[PDB]
RNA sequence: AUACAGUGAAACUGCGAAGGCUCAUUAAAUCAGUUAUCGUUUAUUUGAUAGUUCCAUGGUAUAACUGUGGUAA
RNA sequence: GAUGGUAGGAUAGUGGCCUACCAUGGUUUCAACGGGUAACGGGGAAUAAGGGUUCGAUUCCGGAGAGGGAGCCUGAGAAACGGCUACCACAUCCAAGGAAGGCAGCAGGCCAAAUUACCCAAUCCUAAUUCAGGGAGGUAGUGACAAUAAAUAACGAUACAGGGCCCAUUCGGGUCUUGUAAUUGGAAUGAGUACAAUGUAAAUACCUUAACGAGGAACAAUUGGAGGGCAAGUCUGGUGCCAG
């Protein structure tokens, strides 16, 4: 027996008496055995508490099973064999044979998302994701203890940059050493031995608070209030959190109760239960609401939202993937995707949930329209909801599971979800000065995720650049910009010769998808048994199945943010974009100017993207060859994912205007089955893969005219006949439609066309009717556009017969 | 159990009272502990 | 004791357990003796009981064992 | 299928054991067939005991069952206490993806809930064996129903008293070595404490047995009954000092 510290009970008494959440990392081989330990203590701080505990590892487990009849039968031949007595267990096996122990794998993270836990106990340490650290020190709750076991190799790296600065030696990972220093700034953490010893190397000093909530005290009385019917049942089933979430659901059943249309969209963190609020003014909108509701959330993920409309319907009066079937028992509501309910809207309320912006406006136009805007594009939405509609929109960010916390703090700010939007320029006419200049930086990514203050201010301004309204990226590739060895990246945001400032004008992160450095560190990352970093390259590899881009190098953009302030933004986008090609063609310090004269040997560089109208036009600026798409519907947008590669090296413009024209030649016909998307942007993308072709082949894909036996054989002599006919007649579908495939091919093979005309082409080869296509795009003179489409059509067969026959 | 020890842990008024890179924990419980208070910076003037 | 050589965890092997409780009421049909089976089965016990040969040694395929692993098990 | 005949099937083989065909048989008042229990009782089923005369030794009540019927498999021997398949219910783990066995069992209880320890030494049984074993089997312990024979004293000396006992309604009568917290003396041993050896696989116990072990022999047996007597005491009654 030995008195430990004066700080490590300390902390969780006073953690408990806050409500704050606190982390302990252990080191050495015998730690498993002193989570007993830590949990009595936890528990015995404040018995009101939760007990279950979670055990994240992510291949096996430290020196036991799992499984206790297996335990039970390995310990009873224990007994058998008779080095042990019967009535015997350590700690360690009473610990996890009496407790409440939840295992996930490091891969299914996932599956616990709502649930709560009184303990975490992250065991591996070298490969912790911050997607996964973000949702189980989001369950902590705060009498809670998040618990890190370590390794030989972190005790190397620990006893290295515990000093001053250094680093461990041999992908080299950046992201667990901005752990420990995190946690070497983290108040709520410390690190203690395999002996419960104590380095004071995080967070060294701490007293034990004295002995002792007005918001909750305000919240009871403001519920207390309320409650002297079933509003108030409701009401006191619902607030089982703090005031901000109780007055934010008594708001939204005052403005959405009587009130028949109505635009309430509630915005919050992940805290605070904004599902659950959701699903808790369920039952109260289906007492005082519309027989039928509508819910757009994503299929088979409505949790926490069909759990508390179940449960306050249980509680004021009830009774191929899943079951989210309607129920009633004295109504009726629906969990649906996109807008096919259009005359299927004779719902009055429809909730929807986080952002799909077009989809958006199609599906909320004619009824209550509920939405959850989780934080996890919002100022975009916000902006569409004051376009539009008497919106009272409002809500709060008061934490549920605590009422604030450093820990919640020191999560935020390792994993990188804290923004600001603030301008800190020089000035934005002196910012255009660098839009003429197009000078870029590149980042210096070892000192930039070495976390020091003004470097992490800095770093925090290049992630909130990197995901400002992005495609909806996440802390996993936060990390893959920190961690691959293939990456670099670039910040073009100062002219200005001032003291120390500035700002970020546009990150672009590129991806160095080889031949000789992928196929480098991919024969290295063999011994390590895993390595997928080749993306833009595997993709055409198959597609397009080419030896040149096989043995080609290639940079692929991963991502490329600028401001959200004007088209001044996107013009000094499309500048970095110039000055990274310029850049590609002719410890440490946070920053690098030699090296941005400096690269490797790259032949081919692409950007992967969705089909966008505003990133075809950035393709089009960019002007990269607009090479092979898939027309595969990614479920996020529906948006289809196209791959635009230039070739800026000294000879691959053969090989790139080939691709190019292999594109164009498969676009015309993939057109038909699964690409019905526009006249604009389907013109635009014609122009753009002719663009390529014409821009890199010489005379090379130079093709031949349509041919006289050949086009007289893709036609017939009656067909001809009734072209004529359409010619001198009217141009019905008894001689125009069995036609038009041909000639809609020849059209876009090779003698010129009208934008009417063009769109003519484009609606023939897209074979929607009349009616449809014209009258959406021009709108405006429907038969006299039909009979211009018939006079090119006229035209054409005039010209093929006149050359050919 | 309290004011007992229920596997190892005593509980005293205030105190807890338990039982039971090898060189590089020893050495860093033993002289290099609380050594990394002005080891924070490394010269970070921001 | 430079093809085997004693201790021997865990595996194949020979055998071990070689005869233990409750519940609904069958009148020489349950039972006991006896006659017979050139009318029949039989491990073990015991006594007996085998006559065809044209122009120096026969084949891969599995363990145990190693090695790579999956699964809460 | 009742009774038999002929042939085949199946059998370890005999067999209406089963099927085709054929004949209309067969048992019975010389007890067919059917009726029940002190069929938790009986029949020799068996040992008998030197006086218990239907208590008094045992094999077997009938057949089943391993949650419930069904089907299959193994073996010299089986429709297996130890196997599999499917159906129906119980039922535990589970990371909800799946893996199972049977414990829907046996012991107990309704002011004696502890038997579940040691051995094959004996008798048999199996066994490759001059060896191994058998919860077959034996041994021991807690768990009283005052049922059973013993003890809690035996023998002397001295002193000092004069009264003790019995009958009877009464008066009274009859009788005689009888008493005493009196002193005192040396002998006896038993409960207990214990050497052992014997016994026994081993240990307990019985048996045999050296050493110590009594004066309040305090090494301290009860249970119930009959009757008094006492205070500067207390209470009640009322024709002093009394009665209760």
């Amino acid at each position: 027996k030995k008195a430990i510290d004066s700080r490590i009970p300390s902390l969780i008494r006073n953690g408990v008496q806050t409500k704050q959440r606190s982390i302990f990392v252990i080191v050495g081989d015998r730690a498993r055995n002193q989570l007993p330990n830590l949990h009595y203590l936890m528990m015995s701080a404040d018995l009101k508490m939760n007990k279950s505990v979670l055990w994240a590892y992510k291949k096996k487990l430290l020196g036991f099973t799992s499984h206790r009849k297996k335990r039970e039968n390995k310990i009873k031949k224990e007994i058998k064999r008779g080095t042990r007595e019967v009535n015997e267990m350590d700690p360690f096996e009473s610990f996890i044979s009496n407790q409440n122990i939840r295992y996930v794998y490091y891969k299914e993270s996932e599956k616990i998302l709502g649930n709560t836990y009184g303990m975490c106990i992250l065991q591996d340490f070298e490969a912790l994701t911050p997607n996964l650290l973000a949702r189980t020190i989001e369950t902590v709750e705060g009498g809670g203890i998040v618990v890190i076991l370590l390794k030989s190799m972190s005790s190397l790296k620990q006893l290295y940059t515990m000093t001053m600065d250094v680093h461990a030696r041999y992908v080299v990972a950046r992201f667990n050493e901005r752990f420990i220093l995190s946690l070497g700034s983290n108040p709520n953490c410390l690190v203690v031995d395999d002996e419960l010893n104590v380095l004071p190397l995080s967070g060294a000093k701490n007293v034990k608070p004295l002995p002792p909530d007005e918001l909750p005290p305000k919240q009871l009385e403001l519920q207390e209030l309320k409650e002297s019917d079933v509003q108030p049942a409701g009401s006191l089933v619902s607030l089982s959190k703090t005031v901000n979430q109780a007055h934010a659901i008594l708001s939204f059943i005052d403005a959405i109760s009587e009130k028949t249309v109505a635009l309430t969209a509630g915005r919050g963190r992940g805290k605070s239960a904004a599902l659950g609020i959701s699903i808790a003014a369920a039952v109260s909108h289906g007492y005082s609401n519309i027989f039928v509701t509508s819910p757009s959330p994503e299929n088979l993920k409505t949790l926490f939202e069909f759990i508390f409309k179940g449960f306050d319907a249980l509680g004021y009066q009830e009774h191929f993937n899943k079951a989210i079937v309607r129920v009633d028992i004295k109504q009726y509501i629906v969990p649906q995707d996109h807008q096919v309910l259009g005359q299927a809207e004779l719902v009055v309320i429809d909730e929807a949930a986080a952002i799909i912006v077009k989809n958006l406006l199609g599906p909320y136009l004619v009824f209550m329209a509920s939405t959850i805007n989780g934080y996890e594009l919002s100022l975009k939405l916000i902006q569409q909801l004051r376009n539009q509609q008497l919106r009272e929109i409002s809500l709060d960010e008061p934490i549920r599971y605590a009422p604030g916390d450093p820990i919640e703090k020191w999560l935020n700010k390792l994993l990188c979800l804290d923004v600001t939007l603030i301008k800190n320029p020089r000035f934005a006419t002196r910012g255009t000065p660098h839009p003429s200049q197009c000078n870029l930086f590149v980042v210096n990514r070892d000192t930039l995720f070495s976390y020091h203050p003004v470097s992490e201010n800095f770093l925090e301004k290049m992630m909130a650049l990197y995901v400002s309204s992005h495609y909806k990226n996440s802390p996993n590739d936060l990390q893959l910009m920190s961690d691959a060895p293939a990456h670099k990246l670039f910040v073009l945001l100062p002219p200005i010769d001032p003291k120390d400032g500035g700002r970020i004008p546009d990150p672009l992160c590129v991806i160095q998808i080889a031949l000789e450095g992928e196929i480098s560190k991919e024969s290295v990352r063999n011994s390590l048994s895993r390595g997928q970093r080749a993306g833009g390259d595997l993709i055409p590899w198959l597609i397009s199945q080419q030896f040149q881009d096989e043995e080609f190098a290639s940079l692929s953009g991963a991502r490329i943010v600028r401001i959200a302030t004007n088209p001044e933004y996107a013009s000094m986008g499309y500048g970095s974009r110039a000055i990274e090609l310029l850049r590609d063609y002719f410890l440490l310090l946070k920053l690098s100017e030699q090296p941005p004269h400096y690269l490797h040997y790259l032949g081919v560089s692409y950007g992967l993207t969705q089909s966008l109208h505003k990133f075809w036009k950035n393709n089009s600026f960019v002007p990269v060859y607009l090479r092979q798409t898939a027309n595969d519907l990614t479920g996020e947008h529906t948006c289809v994912m196209l791959n635009v590669l230039e070739g800026r090296e000294s000879n691959w413009l053969v090989e790139f205007a080939k691709d190019f024209r292999k594109r164009f030649l498969s676009l015309l016909s993939y057109d038909f089955h699964k690409f019905t998307a526009v006249q604009a942007l389907s013109v635009i993308e014609s122009s753009k893969k002719a663009q390529d072709l014409s821009d890199d082949e010489k005379h090379d894909n130079k093709e031949l005219t349509r041919t006289h036996l050949d086009d007289i054989f893709s036609p017939f002599d009656l067909k001809r006949l009734d072209s004529y006919s359409n010619n001198l007649l009217d141009y019905h579908v008894i001689g125009d439609m069995i036609p038009m495939l041909a000639l809609l091919y020849f059209g876009d093979k090779m003698s010129s066309v009208q934008s009417a005309i063009l769109l003519a082409i484009g609606l023939q080869r897209k074979n929607i009717d009349t009616i449809a296509k014209e009258l959406n795009l021009p709108s405006n003179q429907t038969i006299a556009m039909f009979a211009k489409i018939m006079r090119k059509m006229s035209q054409y067969f005039r010209q093929l017969l006149s050359q050919s026959i | 159990a309290p004011m007992s020890d229920v596997g190892g842990v005593l509980m005293d008024k205030d105190a807890v009272y338990i039982d039971i890179e090898r060189g590089e924990g020893e050495k860093l419980m033993t002289g290099l502990q609380s050594v990394e208070q002005s080891i924070a910076e490394k010269f970070d003037g921001v």
